[PDB]
């Protein structure tokens, strides 16, 4: 049906069966994500394995099967032998090693535990970056991405707990987010901040003035190097697109694109232009001696804009020698049969 | 299953305690751990500790609830090998195929 109320019963129920208790389960979870990682580095450690291989193989076995492995990532490991043969290796490690098999497993279950208990921590924050131009979704979503984040740098030896942590690293996560994917043309997050520095600046100007200050206060108000250019620049890139689509003149049936004309076409007029340009000057150009007239031709006309570079061998006193002379007979012909005179542009 | 413990008396539960007292993981001494009446698998002392901690110091310590999972499956202790299919569940103590 409506989209919000699905997912917010979906996360908020699951952790209304299961939220993780202050200490206990919270640090339990830590704690065997940690262990996980202390495990999978030891197999990388007896495996030679990459533990970016090692983390692979035990995420599809707690995680999904075949079918997780397939869709998302393409095709490199195979689906069913590969992982298998990892896994394998696995059991061969004795009593010593397989324990850390046993461990990375339940480490990566923890892992995601952890990580479905404190949902409603994410949702609680992300509900307050809301108008900032991003879905409630899409921003829980980033936040979530933010509370996996933290999930891998949390030290449980340092006896704060995931609380305080998540809070960062999802904050970090989302912000980011609202300076990436709000705005229709990207904008980097100093000029974000900027942006904001200076709305804020103009809140405080409009607080006495009765003015909407002009973009001096703005400048001083701002700071070091604020100057009038800066700022009707910076408050032209704040205002987002208009929507090329939207209800015009009278709001009965306006399209805002039939009205605005369109450049790189030629309008007939201009495609007659370049049929009698390009036959009148090909004509003039087969008239001429090739060796300076289509240097100057093709060096001007062909690919780029060197007066000695110009000429193959032959040095600059036969190219300005032919280039003037040639260049000369042809105007002052083309002077008598007057075809060209009447500047085609 | 059930999961953290308390301090009213400390029995038959699993390694977490075990290096706290240093008796029984040290040395063989959680059988003289039983104080008085033996003059006359875990057994602790009458009632000693009361947190979810490591003893170095009583340092990295949780105290607090102890919970009571009911985990409504099948649990085996000592399952055998039985090649038909590939081996099942699990040997003896050895080999853990599962």
């Amino acid at each position: 049906k409506i989209s919000t109320s699905d997912p917010v019963r979906q996360y908020l129920h699951e952790i209304g069966q299961v939220p993780l208790l202050t200490l206990e389960e919270e640090v339990e979870l830590a704690r065997k994500v940690e262990e996980g990682m202390e495990a999978i580095k030891k197999l990388s450690e007896i495996t030679g394995l990459d533990p970016d291989l090692i983390r692979e193989v035990v995420r599809a076995k707690i995680l999904g099967s075949a079918r997780v492995r397939h869709i998302p990532g393409l095709k490199e490991t195979l689906d069913p032998k590969t992982v298998e043969e990892i896994d394998q290796k696995l059991k061969s490690l004795p009593k010593e090693h397989k324990r850390y098999l046993h461990i990375a497993r339940e480490g990566e279950a923890a892992r995601q535990h952890l990580i479905e208990a404190n949902l409603r921590l994410v949702v609680s924050i992300a509900k307050k970056y809301t108008g900032r131009g991003l879905s409630f979704l899409d921003l829980i979503q980033e936040g979530n991405q933010g509370l996996i984040r933290a999930v891998e740098k949390f030290e449980y030896k340092r006896r704060f707990k995931f609380s305080t942590y998540a809070t960062w690293w999802i904050r970090q996560a989302i912000n980011r987010a609202i300076a990436d994917q709000a705005r229709t043309i990207r904008i980097p997050v100093h000029m974000v901040e900027t942006i904001n520095k200076l709305s804020r600046t103009a809140r405080q100007l409009q607080q006495e003035l009765g003015r909407e200050p002009t973009y001096e206060e703005i400048a001083e108000a701002m700071g070091p190097g604020w100057d009038a250019k800066r700022v009707e620049e910076t408050l032209k890139i704040a205002q987002e697109p208009v929507s090329l689509e939207t209800p015009i003149g009278d709001e009965k049936d306006s399209f805002y694109g039939d009205f605005i004309p369109d450049e790189h076409l030629p309008s007939p007029v201009d495609a007659a232009t370049q049929s009698l340009l390009s036959e009148e000057l090909e004509k003039a150009l087969s008239k001429l001696s090739e060796r300076e007239a289509m240097v100057l031709k093709l060096r001007k006309g062909l690919i780029d804009g060197e007066e000695v570079g110009a000429f193959f061998g032959v040095t600059r006193e036969r190219i300005r020698q032919i280039e003037n002379k040639a260049l000369r007979k042809l105007k002052y012909h083309e002077s008598r049969t007057r075809k060209l005179r009447d500047f085609l542009d | 299953r059930v999961e953290y413990v308390k301090k009213e008396r400390a029995g038959l539960r699993l390694p977490l305690a075990a290096w706290v007292e240093k008796e029984a993981y040290k040395p063989g001494e959680i059988l003289a751990e039983l104080p008085e009446p033996y003059l006359f698998g875990d057994k602790i002392v009458a009632a000693i500790d009361p947190e979810e901690e490591v003893i170095a110091e009583a340092e990295g310590v949780v105290h607090l609830h102890e919970p009571a999972s009911i985990l409504v499956v099948k649990a085996r202790v000592y399952p055998f090998e039985d090649d038909v299919e590939v081996s099942t569940g699990d040997r003896v103590a050895p080999g853990d195929v599962l």
